[PDB]
RNA sequence: UUAGGCGGCCACAGCGGUGGGGUUGCCUCCCGUACCCAUCCCGAACACGGAAGAUAAGCCCACCAGCGUUCCAGGGAGUACUGGAGUGCGCGAGCCUCUGGGAAAUCCGGUUCGCCGCCACC
RNA sequence: AGUGCAAGAGCAAAAGAUGACUUGACAGUGUUCUUCCCAACGAGGAACGCUGACGCGAAAGCGUGGUCUAGCGAACCAAUU
RNA sequence: CCUGUCAAACUCCAAACUUACAGACGCUGUUUGACGCGGGGAUUCCGGUGCGCGGGGU
């Protein structure tokens, strides 16, 4: 920019995008990646390999494709990314692949967040995937425990539309049951 | 087009460079949250030299804790002209600065992929003195 | 020489060009080569590890088989075979 | 196609020029090679430039030479128009030396010495130590310029 | 010390002051002669000093031929005539003398000297046509203080 | 790709600037702290929960060359330098001829305001 | 800028700074390069492994001392495990 | 802004050229066995000159 000694930055640093010393010590697995990565309104799920000209997604799924299965929920939460993952991890499965390492971009690996969530999803779907429990969310925040209880203190519904007043989280074992039954439109 | 440009206070900062404490006590009560030590960088001859050591304090107030300050701090000072920043800040007083911005700053504060705010979404001492101006007191 | 460490008289061939400055990128510190494969020998300035001596720099090997991460390839300097452990990093495919 | 004469000796020439001279099957000052015109024949030439002539030659004076100079790989025995219908894929000296100077084919895949060992410049040379263009023997010949050599080398 | 031991061209440029201490000052007083407040555009006539020959001009033959040319201009012109004169080169190049034999031989600093390729422009004048002669004399007298043969050469002036 | 995710090459992609674009769609800004989590002080950030509002930021789309960069034409230049050769010239430092290669600065006019891969998606 | 010290090199979501934790500055044994270009030659050094045991990290992974090139010493004898 | 100069321990640039590997042609080798391996025996470790490139030195 300055000069002709000016040193700019690769493309996905200056976006922002891709944390390069990290991507490095991931790829040294030799194992596909599990990209997790979430947006405001949605979460999702990549298994990700090498390849000659760019990566290349051999399964993924949205948060936004889980309707599809019966989703009439939020896709912003818990349970919303645990179910993507698992989604993503069948449709891995389908593909051949067994194992893969946790990629979580520029997110913080906070206990209990929905990156881990998206992780247990995918290992629950069959993808040996190296993790540690105590760093994932208990169960019950999982199912979206958190958020009914939130709804118990109501005197406005949590939820705008109408999903339900009191929430479901119901509703989200349903949908992994859905997805664990081995007919399931993949 | 407007609703998404008027300006707002993101931070208030409180300090009070001594050089050696107790005065955190009256920070915390005119402020209404705990403060924060302050070490230095650099020996000075000036009996400084301890690198890392406590020499002044701080608080940085947002939202309420920072507007239920300035209500009763703005009144305490008589702003300027010259005491307005480039990028529409101002400092008085112990001191006290406010930070002032647009609605989208977070684009430059956020982790993944920020960027820095374009010079036409930023905050001019023009804009920032009408903004606060328009709320109990006068400029020059 | 006035001296004769391995990095006597290497200021340019271990120098990166302002602008190849900084961080390389990872695609081909992780890159994959077989037995038989002729790869070139050149250090990467921004690459510390996996390197191997400078008077080497230059060479084109053939890959023989690797040892932990690293490569072993096998040159000739000179007139005598010699086994070189190196990555990828400072590796590429001939051709 | 290019007849390459040595006129320069060995002492005190380069290793790596001595060496392309034998590559060219001259081993002998006055030694004479046929050498079709390529790449790699062309890098070998330019390499030997100043210790040699050379240059493409008519097709009456290949003849000459040919029949005067021109040896089997091995033997004494004459190499003339019923030794090159006998032995070769042709019919006498003159289908021999068109189809050499069209690079169609070689004295070793006729059964012939790739050298032709040639005789002293009749009158002498113009010397071996300027080019042509100053007015010596050495470097590219005229087709006019390496017959008038390659003639009086009978 | 005779010219013939450093007017060659054989050793290594020698300039690194950061490497080299104890370096002789130059004795060359002025670069930019007569009037300097002036521009050369602002003359018709404009005559250069050319060097024939590559060569090493020492810091004192620099400033022998500038005085020489430059003081007799001042002469013919006055202290303030009309003109002015530049010394292009400055002398950048350290010398040395091995001044015990030749055991330890590389030698102290003794000078400084310019280094001027054949055909370039040691000095260049500019005057009006008037004041011609007295600059292609000036640079007569200078030629015979530096070590080559040298070319006076009008640039821009025709007025002949 | 009517705005997405992961990338390869790593400025031809930088710097700077202009115009355009979003009712249950996308990305955002945005709203908000019971929870998982968090600030040596601040739900600012990180994290979690969410849609009342907006296209002003970002982002995506179209474009401008002033600066930086890439490449190309013409000029500089077959110049500077140079591998091979010489009973060529020069008191000499050095030069010239033949042969095989061949710049840099700079000027002028173009080019360049990224290209490509995988996945997902009115 | 900083990164202990020459010089040259390397490094920016770090190899630098701050904070916290930790003792891999670990035992055993190798492959290879270097020392000694080519081309034999010891000590020493380095790179890269494996076996064992650990540290940290969500994890990939990192740690065979200090970002890299100087900081080193045979046999006999003694002390030590 | 303009104007005057430089670098063995400077470089936004940048040759000729040297060099690793491979293919092609050439040359060479398969009764003259190359390339290579193993073993016996040395001599040698005062060198000099020309040319090109040098560093020191009047
Ligand atoms: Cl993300
Ligand atoms: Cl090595
Ligand atoms: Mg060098
Ligand atoms: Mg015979
Ligand atoms: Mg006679
Ligand atoms: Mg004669
Ligand atoms: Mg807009
Ligand atoms: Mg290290
Ligand atoms: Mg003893
Ligand atoms: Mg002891
Ligand atoms: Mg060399
Ligand atoms: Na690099
Ligand atoms: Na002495
Ligand atoms: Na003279
Ligand atoms: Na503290
Ligand atoms: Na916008
Ligand atoms: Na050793």
């Amino acid at each position: 920019a300055t000069g002709p000694r000016y040193k700019v930055p690769m493309r996905r640093r200056r976006e922002a995008r891709t944390d390069y010393h990290q991507r490095l010590r991931l790829l040294k697995s030799g194992k596909p990646r599990l990209v997790a990565r979430k947006s405001n309104k949605h979460v999702r799920a990549q298994l990700v390999t090498l390849g000659p000209n760019g990566d290349d997604t051999l399964a993924s799924a949205h948060s936004s494709d889980l309707a599809e299965y019966g989703w009439e929920a939020p896709t912003g939460n818990m349970p919303s990314a645990y179910l993507t993952g698992l989604l993503a991890g069948l449709r891995a499965q389908e593909a051949g692949v067994e194992e893969a390492v946790l990629d979580i971009g520029l997110n913080s690996p906070t206990p209990g967040s929905k990156v881990f969530a998206i992780q247990e999803g995918a290992i629950d779907a069959g993808l040996d995937i190296p993790h540690n429990d105590d760093v994932l969310a208990d169960w019950q925040r999982t199912r979206g425990a958190h958020i009914a209880e939130y709804d118990e203190q109501l005197e406005e519904p949590l939820y705008s539309g109408d999903f339900d007043a009191a929430d479901l989280p119901e509703h989200f074992d349903e949908l992994r049951e859905t997805l664990l039954d081995g007919d399931i439109e993949l | 087009f407007h609703e998404m440009r008027e300006p707002r206070i993101e931070k208030v900062v409180v300090h009070m460079g001594i050089g050696h404490a107790n005065a955190e006590d009256i920070l915390g009560e005119i402020t209404g949250q705990m403060p924060v030590r302050t070490k230095a960088k650099r020996t000075v001859g000036e009996f400084d030299i301890r690198e890392g050591d406590p020499i002044g304090a701080k608080v940085t107030l947002r939202d309420e804790m920072a507007e239920e300050f300035l209500q009763t701090a703005l009144p305490l000072a008589e702003l300027a002209t010259s005491q307005f920043d480039d990028t529409g800040n101002f400092s008085f007083g112990l001191d006290v600065t406010v930070n002032l911005v647009r609605p989208g700053y977070r684009v430059a504060k956020r982790d993944k992929a920020s960027r820095s705010i374009p010079t036409k979404h930023r905050l001019n001492p023009a804009d920032a003195v009408a903004f606060i101006e328009s709320t109990y007191d006068v400029e020059v | 020489p006035s001296s004769n460490g391995p990095l006597e008289g290497t200021r340019g061939k271990l120098k990166n060009k302002p602008r190849d400055r900084g961080t390389s990128p990872p695609q081909r510190a992780v890159e994959e080569f077989d037995d038989g494969e002729k790869v070139h020998l050149k250090i990467d300035p921004s690459v510390p590890n996996g390197r191997f001596h400078p008077r080497f720099d230059g060479q084109t090997g053939t890959v023989e088989g690797k040892q932990g991460d690293a490569y072993k390839v096998d040159i000739v300097d000179g007139g005598k075979e010699k086994t070189i452990i190196v990555t990828a990093a400072h590796l590429r495919r001939q051709e | 196609m290019h007849a390459l004469v040595q006129l320069r000796g060995e002492v005190n020439m380069h290793t790596d020029i001595q060496d392309t001279l034998e590559m060219l099957n001259i081993h002998h000052v006055n030694h004479c090679t046929l050498v079709p015109e390529t790449d790699a024949y062309r890098g070998m030439v330019a390499k030997v430039n100043d210790f040699v002539a050379f240059g493409e030659p008519s097709q009456e004076t290949l003849e000459t030479v040919l029949a005067t100079r021109a040896e089997p790989l091995e033997g004494d025995a004459d190499v003339d128009d019923e030794w090159v219908a006998e032995h070769t894929d042709y019919d006498d000296i003159s289908g021999l030396a068109f189809a050499l100077l069209s690079e169609e084919t070689t004295l070793r895949e006729q059964g012939l010495s790739p050298t032709l060992r040639l005789h002293p410049p009749r009158g002498g040379h113009d010397g071996v130590k300027h080019p042509v263009k100053e007015g010596g023997q050495l470097g590219k010949h005229d087709t006019e310029g390496i017959d008038d050599l390659l003639e009086a080398m009978r | 010390k005779p010219a013939s031991m450093y007017r060659d061209i054989d050793k290594p440029a020698y300039t690194r002051r950061e490497y080299i201490t104890g370096i002789p000052g130059s004795k060359i007083a002025q670069h930019k002669m007569g009037r300097k407040q002036k521009d050369a555009d602002d003359y018709p006539v404009q005559i250069s000093l050319i060097v024939e020959e590559t060569v090493q001009l020492r810091h004192g033959s620099l400033e022998a031929s500038r005085l020489s040319a430059n003081r007799h201009l001042i002469k013919e012109l006055g202290e303030e005539g009309d003109y002015k004169m530049t010394l292009r080169k400055f002398p950048h190049q350290v010398l040395r003398e091995n001044k015990d034999g030749m055991r330890a031989a590389f030698g102290k600093i003794v000078g400084t000297a310019a280094r001027v390729q054949a055909g370039e422009q040691l000095f260049t004048a500019y005057c009006n046509v008037e004041d011609a002669e007295h600059v292609k004399e000036a640079f007569r007298r200078a030629y015979n203080k530096i070590t080559p043969s040298c070319r006076i050469k009008v640039e821009r002036g025709e007025e002949l």
